[PDB]
């Protein structure tokens, strides 16, 4: 996963 | 007008999609935390 | 990564690129996309009324009403930004785009929330507005985020939109710009983000037909390379200049 914002 | 009803269906579809991706983003986040 | 540059209604090429994106990113992508696009009927989402400032409101009340409007529009998770924000445009054009956001009433991302927060506070001359931008690092990628800093009656706060509750609105209770910025840095710590750059702009003029663009980068600090006391010294010096002098745009 990527943590956006 | 043909234009106005197209913008409304698109708005309905965007909000349905936004719910799905918000839910996806949430369980991906919980998935990440427990690892 | 996509941005709607085709207006409303969204054109076919932009529309398909949105669906192909979510089809690729979502685990049940094909089944879920077909479910929406083929739905015989879909409920029309309620359209929130644009907040109007009222004499019964405090400044914090007004900011909260603006922020609640933004939350009601919802953060845009679709992968397709719906309004093109050219950051370098004159304010007058950016304000037109902001009216357009209140008419189409679609989800928005951080940059659009900033433009909309300027539009919705142009009427309160005692609220000063200035962009605060962050470049952060997380597990091999850089991330850019922006919020709308607020200064009013001696206090700092912010409006904005984010995937994360702690990376957007902040009450008007920070006694210094540093306390505000440091609260964002501590909020980024929760999500394992290291803050690489912080960029503070100038006060945005309240004239809705301004020929001037927004200055986004009056002060740029490489905070990942700095000790906290020097970050505080630099932000305090800068914020004091904002409140007193009238500064030449860095651009």
């Amino acid at each position: 996963e990527g943590e956006e914002y | 007008s043909a234009q106005q009803e197209l913008k409304q269906r698109q708005r309905a579809e965007i909000y349905a999609l936004n719910r799905v991706m918000t839910e996806l983003e949430q369980q991906q986040f919980d998935e990440f935390c427990k690892q | 990564f996509h941005v709607n540059k085709s207006g409303f209604p969204i054109d076919s090429h932009t529309w398909e690129r949105m669906w192909l994106h979510v089809a690729k990113v979502h685990p049940r992508g094909g089944e879920m996309v077909g479910a929406i696009r083929n739905a015989a009927f879909l409920a029309k989402p309620s359209i929130p009324q644009v907040p109007n400032y009222r004499l019964s409101m405090t400044i914090p009340d007004w900011l909260q009403a603006i922020q609640n409007y933004m939350k009601t529009l919802q953060y845009n998770h679709t992968g397709t930004q719906f309004f093109e924000i050219r950051k370098m445009r004159p304010l007058s054009g950016l304000m037109e785009t902001a009216k357009e956001m209140t008419r189409e009433s679609l989800p928005i991302k951080a940059l659009e929330a900033v433009i909309l927060g300027i539009y919705l506070t142009n009427g309160q001359p005692s609220i000063e507005r200035f962009p605060i931008s962050f470049k952060t690092y997380f597990s091999g990628n850089y991330f850019h985020h922006v919020v709308l800093g607020i200064y009013c009656n001696g206090y700092y706060g912010s409006l904005g939109m984010s995937r994360r509750a702690e990376l957007m609105d902040k009450p008007l209770t920070f006694r210094t710009l540093s306390d505000l910025v440091f609260d964002f840095e501590d909020s980024y710590k929760k999500y394992l983000h290291t803050v690489k750059k912080v960029k503070i702009g100038l006060y945005v003029p309240h004239e809705p037909h301004s020929f001037q663009p927004i200055e986004w980068k009056q002060l740029v600090l490489n905070v990942s390379k700095m000790l906290r006391a020097d970050i505080r010294k630099e932000l305090e010096k800068y914020a004091r200049d904002m409140r007193m002098k009238i500064l030449k745009p860095a651009s």
